[PDB]
C-alpha cells in the first residue's frame, strides 16, 4: 500500500 | 498483496457537529516530530501543492492566538514529500492529503530523488496524513457551506 505519488 | 498493511491512526474531526468524529488516516512516512489542534483550510488555488505558494502569494501562518492552519491538499501530479515541503514553506502546521479515489488508506512514501533534490527530504518537520476521498468531499462540502472545520491530530501511535 506505499505511493509516492 | 498486503493493501490494507498501512500504519493507520485516529484523527477527530471536533466541528462542525455534522462531520464531527474519529476518522482513520494513515501517517505519511516523512516528517513524523503529540497532540495537535488546528483548523482546516482549502485553497483555492493550487490544490495539489505541486508549485510555491508563494508564487500565488498564500501563506497558511495563522495569526496570533487563532488556530494553526492544517491544509487540505489534492493527491495527484507531484510526489507527497513535496506537496509536505511546499505546505510547509507556506507556514502550514500540517497537511492532509485528500486520495484522488475512493479505496484503502494508502502509506505515502518517500521516492528515491535526483541528487539536486535529496536534500529537502530531510528538512520535513510537518506531521503529513493521508485521508480517504469520502473524508475529504466531507470537509470540503463542510468548508464550502461557511463551516469551521477543526481537527484534533494524534501522532502517538507512530
Amino acid at each position: 500500500s506505499d505511493r509516492f505519488v | 498483496g498486503s493493501r490494507f498493511v498501512v500504519e493507520k491512526n485516529n484523527l477527530k474531526v471536533t466541528s462542525p457537529d455534522s462531520i464531527k468524529g474519529i476518522y482513520e488516516c494513515a501517517i505519511g512516512n516523512f516528517g513524523v516530530p503529540g497532540t495537535l489542534v488546528g483548523t482546516v483550510v482549502y485553497p483555492k488555488s493550487n490544490q495539489k501543492a505541486c508549485k510555491s505558494y508563494s508564487d500565488f502569494d498564500i501563506s497558511f501562518k495563522s495569526k496570533p492566538g487563532r488556530l494553526p492552519t492544517f491544509v487540505l491538499i489534492d493527491r495527484g501530479d507531484c510526489y507527497f514529500t513535496l506537496k509536505a515541503w511546499i505546505a510547509q514553506q507556506a507556514g502550514a502546521a500540517a497537511i492532509l492529503v485528500a486520495d484522488s479515489k475512493a479505496e484503502p488508506l494508502i502509506t505515502m512514501d518517500t521516492p528515491e530523488e535526483d541528487k539536486s533534490d535529496a536534500d529537502y527530504l530531510q528538512n520535513i518537520t510537518i506531521p503529513s496524513a493521508l485521508i480517504t476521498k469520502t473524508l475529504g468531499d466531507s470537509i470540503k462540502s463542510a468548508l464550502s457551506g461557511g463551516d469551521m472545520v477543526n481537527m484534533k491530530l494524534d501522532w502517538t501511535e507512530s
